[PDB]
RNA sequence: ACUAAUCGAACCAUCUAGUAGCUGGUUCCUGCCGAAGUUUCCCUCAGGAUAGCAGAAGCUCGUAUCAGUUUUAUGAGGUAAAGCGAAUGAUUAGAGGUUCCGGGGUCACCUUGACCUAUUCUCAAACUUUAAAUAUGUAAGAAGUCCUUGUUACUUAAUUGAACGUGGACAUUUGAAUGAAGAGCUUUUAGUGGGCCAUUUUUGGUAAGCAGAACUGGCGAUGCGGGAUGAACC
RNA sequence: UGUCAGGUGGGGAGUUUGGCUGGGGCGGCACAUCUGUUAAACGAUAACGCAGAUGUCCUAAGGGGGGCUCAUGGAGAACAGAAAUCUCCAGUAGAACAAAAGGGUAAAAGCCCCCUUGAUUUUGAUUUUCAGUGUGAAUACAAACCAUGAAAGUGUGGCCUAUCGAUCCUUUAGUCCCUCGGAAUUUGAGGCUAGAGGUGCCAGAAAAGUUACCACAGGGAUAACUGGCUUGUGGCAGUCAAGCGUUCAUAGCGACAUUGCUUUUUGAUUCUUCGAUGUCGGCUCUUCCUAUCAUACCGAAGCAGAAUUCGGUAAGCGUU
RNA sequence: GGUUGCGGCCAUAUCUACCAGAAAGCACCGUUUCCCGUCCGAUCAACUGUAGUUAAGCUGGUAAGAGCCUGACCGAGUAGUGUAGUGGGUGACCAUACGCGAAACUCAGGUGCUGCAAUCU
C-alpha cells in the first residue's frame, strides 16, 4: 500500500492565510551573545551616567 | 540513503572565482566593522573556520556583534508561516560593507545640504526621489536626418 | 464576484456591552454611553469601555 | 498579478481606476496585462464617469459624490473644492492627484452596450483580443460600459 | 591508537589549579558490587513466580568501546576522566613512530 | 531483436554520455565519418550539399550507419568514389537504455544515438558542380534511413570552410590561403611577421 | 474422527456492556465564519502526538511596525543558453616536424606506429573560461541626521575609540510608487495529517487514464452558462 | 516423609516470532548518516532514481614555528639500461593533504626538522537537522591554565563537508559536600555535579516456526479472475532498395535502416469488484469481424498446357 | 622623473625574444675572527664598502608577439527565458503578442596605476 511521500503543494497558500511576520523589531535590543568583556563593562558604563544625571537633574 | 550534510550541495558555491584563488588580500582584514553596520554575506572557500551555511549565502543582515577576528550578524529567516531572527559568528573574510548602505547614508548627507540650502530661500525643493516620468514632448529635425529605411527583408538559406 | 482582500462579516472582535446581567451595571453603562456620546471628553470613552471587561481584565487595585 | 490587482483596487470584473503614469506603475501594468484593458482616458471620457459612477470613500463608505460641499469636506485642504476641481485635478495630474484619486471609490462600470467588439476577449488587443494597451480606444470601451 | 602513559594536563585539584604532570591510565569499570540498591531491587523482583522480570539485552551493535583515560595528577593525586572517540586498538605508551627509519630486515 | 526506433526517437531524457558512471556502453556501428576522397585540397570542391534536420529528434548510430553507406554507395556507383568527399557531422554520443514489476527499473545501455536539433547538419557533401544532381540524389536517397524531416540544402559556402564562394576566391587570388592537409589555413592580421613570412611566402606580392 | 443436528478442545451460566488503531449508524431549523490530506517524531505506514490550516473569546490601541506588488540602489546564484583552434573527459580527419622499445627494409630507406606543433568534425546530469530570464536578500530615516561634551572596571601610546547618554538645531515632499479592507497581541479548541487533476519545469519507464518531484491554479468542499454527454477544461 | 538447593523437563502452560516495499514473500535498506548529480542558478524538494561512501583511522595523521617545494618532462655523470645515486633547467600544482566524493591550499593546508599536549578547566551564546525539542557535529567568545614562536599571532583535536546514542540500572571521577528522619561514632547505603558500559529497527520492546484443519475485524488503501489505459514483447502491414533471382533491384523475394496498425500473446499498471460478477477445458447454440482456406468473378507471373505463386472485389456460403 | 623601504588593488602588472640604463640607490661582489648554520660561508650568519662590475638581478623600451584588460548599432535584440491565447501542427515542435536578454565570434584601443617615508645630476 504505497502512498505519497512528499509535497509542498498548499503549503504556501496555508503560510500566507495569516500573512507571514516580519520579527517585529524594537529599540534596545537583547544583548544575548554580545562579547562578555564589552557587557561587563556597560554595565558601568550606564550605571556612571546614571549617576551622572542623578548628580545634575536630581 | 539522503544526504543533508553541513556543506552538501555547496560544490560550485564554496569555489573561488578563476584565477582568484590563493590568500585573502588584506583589504578584508583592514575594514573595521561596528554594531548596526549593514553587511552582506558571501562565504570564502579558503577559510574554513567562522564559514557561514549555505543557506546565509548571499544575505543581508546587521551586525550586532564585534568580536576578535569574527563578527555577529543579525539575519531574519523565514521559517514556515513567520520569519525568525538568526545570530550567526562570522569571520571577516566571508562578510563585506554592503554598498547600498553607503549611497543611503550620502542621500542622508546630500538630503541635509539642500534642505540646509533651501532653508534661507526656495522652500519645497523635493527632497524625495521621484520614478522615472514619462518623456515630454520635444521637436525632432530631419536637417541630415532624412528617414530611410528599408522594409523587412525576403528569408536567405544562409548556409 | 469580489476579490476578497478581508474576511466577509467579521465582527469587530470587541465589546459592545458587559456580559453581566447586573441591572445596576446596565445603568452605568446607559449613563456613560450618552456621556461618550454628547461629551468629546475621551475620559468617558474610555470609562465605558472599562466598563465592558471581564473580571480577569479589571484586576483588583 | 492578483495582488497587484488588489493593489490597483480592482477587485471584481468591470470594476475601473486612474493609474498615474510613471516607471513604478508601468511594470505593475505590464504585469497585469493578460486580465484588464487600459488606455489613455479623454477629458470627456474622465467628465462622463465622475459624473455619473463618481463615488466618494468617507470613512470607508462609499458616497456618491452628489454635491460640491461632499467634495469641499473631504478634498479642501488639498484646494479641490468642485466636482470639476476634481476632474481636473485627474486629466492633469496634479501635486494632489494620489489623495484625490484615493478618494474616488473604484468604478463600478456595466458590461459594454455594443458588446466587446470581439470575438475572444482573452488574446491582447494588438492580437484581436480586448486585454493589454488599447491607448485612445479605452475612450469608446469605457463609454459603452459607463 | 596510541596514547603516552604520561601527560601535562589541567589539574583542578584546588591547590595546582594549573598545569601539571599526569599519570595516563586506562579505566575499568569494576566489580558490580551487590547490595548496590538497583541489585536489591532487581534481585527481589526476581525472586518468585513470575519469570524473568526485566528486559535483557542481545540486539547489540557495536564492536568497539569508547576509551576512557584516568588522569592522575603527580604531586596531589587528584584524577580526571577523559574520553577518547572509539578505537578497535588502544595501547598506552607504546613504540612511538619514527620517521627516518630504513626499511632494513 | 532490437527494440524499434519509434521507441527512442524523441528527445524525452537529458544527454547521457558514456562516461565513469557506465562503463559498459556499446559501441557506435558507425566508425567511419569522413568518406571519399577525404583527402582533396580545398581547391579541388567548391560546391557543398548539406542534409539538414527540420526535427528535434534523436538519430540512432543504426540509422547513422545505414543512411552512410546508402549515400556512399550511389555517389560511387555513379559518379565514382574520388569525386567526392562525404563527412557525416552527427556523432552518436547519447546512450539509450532498455529496462528488460517497476521495481528496479533503470536501464542497461541498448545503444547509441545523436541528437539533434533544427536546422543542424546532419550529412555534408563537397564535391564539383558537375555532380551537383548525383550528391542531391545520394543524399536524397539517404533520407529514407532516418526518421523525421530532413530538407536538402545547397551551401553557398566554398565548400567545407565558413566562407562564402566569392569571399574564398577573393583571398585564394592574394597569398591570404595556403593548401594543407585536407582543410586550408587563412592569413591572419595579427601575430608575428616573422611567422607571417615564413608561412605564406607568396604573400607580400 | 466421535464426545446429544455442537468438535483442530462440547454445552450452560458468570467474569462481560471483555478489548477493537477496524465496519456500520449517530435524530430540529436558520445565520455567520470555514479547512486538511503537509512538517518532525513514534514496533510508525488503515493510528497517534507535534507544527501548520480553521472557529470562538476577545484584549491594547486608532491609521500605524505594514504588503504573495513595483521602482531606485546594492548583493547573491552557476540552471537555460553558450564553449571545446580555453582546463578535465570523450571525439572525426588529414597536414608539418621529430626518434627513442616503434616500420622487413642503412649494415639510411615514395610504400612510417607512437610523440610534438598548427588546424579540423562533433559532445557532457554527476565538464567548464562565460552566463541570462524567472525567482531571491537588504535599504529607501525622528529608534533619523548634524554639533558640543558626560560615564566606564572595556579599549587606546594618548578620551584614542566603543557603546549608551546630557544639551541644541531640522517638520509635512520627513526623505520612491501603489494600497491599506482598521493595526498589533493573546488564550483556547475543532476537523485534518489516504489526496487527485490541468498548464509549465522534471525523474524512472517503450509507454500507460503508470509511478515520483517543483511553482501555480483548481477538484475534493461547487452549484451556474458553455464543451451533446463528463469532479478537474473554458 | 517435610523444606530448601542444583540439574533435567514442548509432557504441559503463557507469550513472541520488526518496518519500507509498484500485492505479499525472497532479494535489498532507499530504517541513523555523508559526497556529487537528479534539483528546474536563494533555500526546500520525491521514487527500491543515478555514481559512491560511514560505524573506522591517527601521540601524530593534533598544536606552534622554521626551512623547503610537489606530479611530470628534458639534458647530463663507472657498472647502470625505459631504472637503483649525483647535477642542472622547465614545471599554476597536471602532486600531496588517512579513508568516498566535492570544495580548499605553493616562502602552504604539501615535504623535512625542532618544540610540544589547546585531544586541558568552568559556563553561557550561536549554526545545521529543527517542533526552532533532543542527539551528533560545528562556530565565535568570556574567565583560567598552558603550548609554540623573535614577535604579531595561532591553538578548546584531525583543512572543511560523515564517522554516532535517552530514561532505568551499574560503574568511575569530583566536592570530601548533603541524608539515613530519637542522638552520636565508624562501616555500609542513598544523593548532587561530570563521564563510561547501549540500544545500527540508530527519539532507544527482552522474542522461533508452521497451519493444505483453521478463525475474526476488515481492506477493492492490496494480489489471483473479466473489463479499462499502454503495446516493450507477440502478431499483422508499409516505405527505401544493397543484393538474390542465368542476365534483370521491385515475377517472386529482399539486407542495412525506418513508418505504422491490432488488442485473440505475454509483460506493465492497480481504476472497478474482497456485506463474493461462480476462476480451466470440452459439449451445445447463435451471431459478429476480415488480416480469404475453399467457393464466384477477375488482374500479375521467371502464366505453353496441367499444376502453382502473387494480388483485387468479396464474410453471400461452407470450413470435417 | 629615476631609486630604495613598507604597501594598496593583484597580469593593462604575466610570459618569450632582443636591446638600452648618467647620478644615486639596489645588486652582484670581497672576507671568515666572533654570534650562527651547513657534506659544502652555495643558502643562512657575521665582517669590511674595502679589491672590482652593470655581465646578471632590477628598471624601461622594442614585437602586424602569446596572454590579459577595456569598449563596440561586432555577432545579436540572435540563442535563451517570464507572461497569454478554444494559436498552428498527428506529433516532434513552431509562430505571434506584452517584457527581459546572453556567450562564443569579429573589430578597435591599452600593456600597470597609486599611497607613506627616504634619497638622487
Ligand atoms: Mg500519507
Ligand atoms: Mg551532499
Ligand atoms: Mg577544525
Ligand atoms: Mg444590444
Ligand atoms: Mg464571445
Ligand atoms: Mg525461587
Ligand atoms: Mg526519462
Ligand atoms: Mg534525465
Ligand atoms: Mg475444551
Ligand atoms: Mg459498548
Ligand atoms: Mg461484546
Ligand atoms: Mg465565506
Ligand atoms: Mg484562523
Ligand atoms: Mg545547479
Ligand atoms: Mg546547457
Ligand atoms: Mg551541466
Ligand atoms: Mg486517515
Ligand atoms: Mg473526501
Ligand atoms: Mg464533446
Ligand atoms: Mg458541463
Ligand atoms: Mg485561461
Ligand atoms: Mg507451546
Ligand atoms: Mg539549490
Ligand atoms: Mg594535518
Ligand atoms: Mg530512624
Ligand atoms: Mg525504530
Ligand atoms: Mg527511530
Ligand atoms: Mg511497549
Ligand atoms: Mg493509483
Ligand atoms: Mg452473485
Ligand atoms: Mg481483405
Ligand atoms: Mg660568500
Ligand atoms: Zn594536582
Amino acid at each position: 500500500a504505497k502512498s505519497k511521500n512528499h509535497t509542498a503543494h498548499n503549503q504556501t497558500r496555508k503560510a500566507h492565510r495569516n500573512g507571514i511576520k516580519k520579527p517585529k523589531t524594537y529599540k534596545y535590543p537583547s544583548l544575548k551573545g554580545v562579547d562578555p568583556k564589552f557587557r561587563r563593562n556597560h554595565k558601568h558604563a550606564l550605571h556612571g551616567t546614571a549617576k551622572a544625571l542623578a548628580a545634575a537633574k536630581k | 540513503g539522503k544526504s543533508h550534510g553541513y556543506r552538501s550541495r555547496t560544490r560550485y558555491m564554496f569555489q573561488r572565482d578563476f584565477r582568484k584563488h590563493g590568500a585573502v588580500h588584506l583589504s578584508t582584514y583592514l575594514k573595521v566593522y561596528k554594531v548596526g553596520d549593514i553587511v552582506d554575506i558571501k562565504a570564502n572557500g579558503s577559510i574554513q573556520k567562522g564559514m557561514p551555511h549555505k543557506f546565509y549565502q548571499g544575505k543581508t543582515g546587521v551586525v550586532y556583534n564585534v568580536t576578535k577576528s569574527s563578527v555577529g550578524v543579525i539575519i531574519n529567516k523565514m521559517v514556515g508561516n513567520r520569519y525568525l531572527e538568526k545570530r550567526l559568528n562570522l569571520r571577516v573574510e566571508h562578510i563585506k560593507h554592503s554598498k547600498c548602505r553607503q549611497e543611503f547614508l550620502e542621500r542622508v548627507k546630500a538630503n541635509a545640504a539642500k534642505r540646509a540650502e533651501a532653508k534661507a530661500q526656495g522652500v519645497a525643493v523635493q527632497l524625495k526621489r521621484q520614478p522615472a516620468q514619462p518623456r515630454e514632448s520635444r521637436i525632432v529635425s530631419t536637417e541630415g536626418n532624412v528617414p530611410q529605411t528599408l522594409a523587412p527583408v525576403p528569408y536567405e538559406t544562409f548556409i | 464576484g469580489i476579490d476578497h482582500t478581508s474576511k466577509q462579516h467579521k465582527r469587530s472582535g470587541h465589546r459592545t456591552a458587559p456580559k453581566s446581567d447586573n441591572v445596576y451595571l446596565k445603568l452605568l453603562v446607559k449613563l456613560y454611553t450618552f456621556l461618550a456620546r454628547r461629551t468629546d471628553a475621551p475620559f468617558n470613552k474610555v470609562v465605558l469601555k472599562a466598563l465592558f471587561l471581564s473580571k480577569i481584565n479589571r484586576p483588583p487595585v | 498579478p492578483r495582488k497587484v490587482l488588489q493593489l490597483l483596487r480592482l477587485t471584481r470584473i468591470n470594476s475601473g481606476t486612474f493609474v498615474k503614469v510613471t516607471k513604478a506603475t508601468l511594470e505593475l501594468l505590464k504585469l497585469i496585462e493578460p486580465y484588464v484593458a487600459y488606455g489613455y482616458p479623454s477629458y470627456s471620457t474622465i467628465r462622463q464617469l465622475v459624473y455619473k459612477r463618481g463615488f466618494g470613500k468617507i470613512n470607508k463608505q462609499r458616497v456618491p459624490l452628489s454635491d460640491n460641499a461632499i467634495i469641499e469636506a473631504n478634498l479642501g485642504k488639498y484646494g479641490i473644492l468642485s466636482i470639476d476641481d476634481l476632474i481636473h485635478e485627474i486629466i492633469t495630474v496634479g501635486p494632489h492627484f494620489k489623495q484625490a484619486n484615493n478618494f474616488l471609490w473604484p468604478f463600478k462600470l456595466s458590461n459594454p452596450s455594443g458588446g466587446w467588439g470581439v470575438p475572444r476577449k482573452f488574446k491582447h488587443f494588438i492580437q484581436g483580443g480586448s486585454f493589454g494597451n488599447r491607448e485612445e480606444f479605452i475612450n469608446k470601451l469605457v463609454k459603452s460600459m459607463n | 591508537v596510541n596514547v603516552p602513559k604520561t601527560r601535562k594536563t589541567y589539574c583542578k585539584g584546588k591547590t595546582c589549579r594549573k598545569h601539571t604532570q599526569h599519570k595516563v591510565t586506562q579505566y575499568k569499570a569494576g566489580k558490580a558490587s551487590l547490595f548496590a540498591q538497583g541489585k536489591r531491587r532487581y534481585d527481589r523482583k526476581q525472586s518468585g513466580f513470575g519469570g524473568q522480570t526485566k528486559p535483557v539485552f542481545h540486539k547489540k551493535a557495536k564492536t568497539t568501546k569508547k576509551v576512557v583515560l584516568r588522569l592522575e595528577c603527580v604531586k596531589c593525586k587528584t584524577r580526571a576522566q577523559l574520553t577518547l572517540k572509539r578505537c578497535k586498538h588502544f595501547e598506552l605508551g607504546g613504540e612511538k613512530k619514527q620517521k627516518g627509519q630504513a626499511l632494513q630486515f | 531483436a532490437r527494440r524499434p526506433a519509434r521507441c527512442y526517437r524523441y528527445q524525452k531524457n537529458k544527454p547521457y554520455p558514456k562516461s565513469r558512471y557506465n562503463r559498459a556502453v556499446p559501441d557506435s556501428k558507425i566508425r567511419i565519418y569522413d568518406l571519399g576522397k577525404k583527402k582533396a585540397t580545398v581547391d579541388e570542391f567548391p560546391l557543398c550539399v548539406h542534409l539538414v534536420s527540420n526535427e528535434l529528434e534523436q538519430l540512432s548510430s543504426e540509422a547513422l550507419e545505414a543512411a552512410r553507406i546508402c549515400a556512399n554507395k550511389y555517389m560511387t556507383t555513379v559518379s565514382g568514389r574520388d569525386a567526392f568527399h562525404l563527412r557525416v557531422r552527427v556523432h552518436p554520443f547519447h546512450v539509450l537504455r532498455i529496462n528488460k514489476g517497476m521495481r528496479g527499473a533503470w536501464g542497461k545501455p541498448h545503444g547509441l544515438a545523436a541528437r539533434v536539433d533544427i536546422g543542424q547538419i546532419i550529412f555534408s557533401v563537397r564535391t564539383k558542380d558537375s555532380n551537383k544532381d548525383v550528391v542531391v540524389e545520394g543524399l536524397r536517397r539517404a533520407r529514407y534511413k532516418f526518421p523525421g524531416q530532413q530538407k536538402i540544402i545547397l551551401s553557398k559556402k566554398w565548400g567545407f570552410t565558413n566562407l562564402d564562394r566569392p569571399e574564398y576566391l577573393k583571398k585564394r587570388e592574394a597569398g591570404e590561403v595556403k593548401d594543407d592537409g585536407a582543410f586550408v589555413k587563412f592569413l591572419s592580421k595579427k601575430g608575428s611577421l616573422e611567422n607571417n613570412i615564413r608561412e605564406f611566402p607568396e604573400y607580400f606580392a
